[PDB]
């Protein structure tokens, strides 16, 4: 599909009133990884293909698609056989996908905390510059 | 380009098997890990 | 699919007036909770799927996944036979 | 990946029988499980 | 005219059934074994 | 018998590997177990 979501960027991307230099890293980061840990969970709505012998009726596929993709895969060159046993044949084994489309949501949540935290300490001290900022600008 | 593992239970226990499988993500994966490590490893040291 | 909705964020989100120190926590809790619980039963609109064997004209299928879906579930490590009854199995 | 449990009726009573599931949920569930955990104790810890 | 029995093997143990079957020769044998009673039974007082 | 001897096999076979695993079932060996104490495993309890 196609779709574009403008005001969700504007939203932080912009009204959240700081010009701070290279502070603002915090923020743009917070985009890419964001959006980028969405679009991949989005599964590009195909998420991996597997090539069953020819008797599985097609609901039978549509299950071994899945159940390849939770429980592990792995890699091997090929032509080596497998051996046998579990030991030649998943030593180099790749999977990822627990991993990458969370572990950005955490990402992004980590850079968005150290704001949070200034503006939490910030409001410890008592004086507030927000308040001064918009006060002596406008 | 994997090698998936599979599994089915009859009175005859794991009976198990592999499919090759297709992998589409891993294009993705490896086109921007690259680009998204540039870009990290940037905001660290213009951030210290 | 994909949708997002913007105006029932922001209107609890923000239009209750307050700016109470961390008592906010209890807006912005109510807004994860709120979205993660429905989001979960949005069915990722694929709830389970299931392996049935082979002569099943599919209206079976549509059928025993769902089944499986309400009756319960459980799990053993695998290769351990079932035993029997229901103790070892359940 | 579960093995679910199933029924069906004829004159011989029962009649049941099992049918191994994958189980898709299973992986969110216990991706956020985690995250929401810290998340509320801490709203707890601060809140008290 | 019978209600057969009948099994199979799965995970779940005995998973039996029944079918109902048509017998044919329960027309025949039924027919037969009176007739052959009677003949005995003569072929043994007569030798008797 | 002119069916020497018949098998089973689950559903999804073209029918032209039931003539096969009928054979095949009549030369590789066979086995009984009366019936219900699943099989057990390895080669033991089975065989």
């Amino acid at each position: 599909a196609i779709n574009s979501v403008n005001a969700l960027i504007s939203r932080v991307f912009v009204q959240p009133k700081g010009d701070l230099a290279d502070r603002l890293n915090s923020r743009v980061t917070v985009v890419i990884l964001a959006v980028s840990s969405a679009l991949l969970l989005s599964s590009h709505f195909d998420p991996i293909t597997c090539w069953t012998p020819a008797q599985f009726n097609a609901q039978w596929v549509n299950f071994v698609n899945q159940y390849c993709f939770v429980h592990g895969t792995y890699f091997v060159p090929l032509d080596q056989q497998l051996a046998f046993e579990e030991e030649e044949r998943t030593k180099v084994s790749i999977q990822y996908y627990q991993w990458v489309p969370y572990v950005f949501a955490l990402q992004a949540f980590l850079f968005y905390i150290p704001r949070f935290i200034w503006k939490a300490m910030i409001a410890y001290s008592g004086y507030d510059l927000a308040a001064a900022v918009k006060y002596v600008d406008r | 380009i994997v090698h998936c593992d599979f599994n089915r239970r009859r009175p005859a226990s794991v009976q198990l098997d592999t499919v090759l499988c297709v992998l589409t993500l891993n294009i993705y994966y490896e086109k921007l890990f690259i680009f998204l490590w540039f870009w990290l490893v940037f905001v660290a040291v213009v951030s210290t």
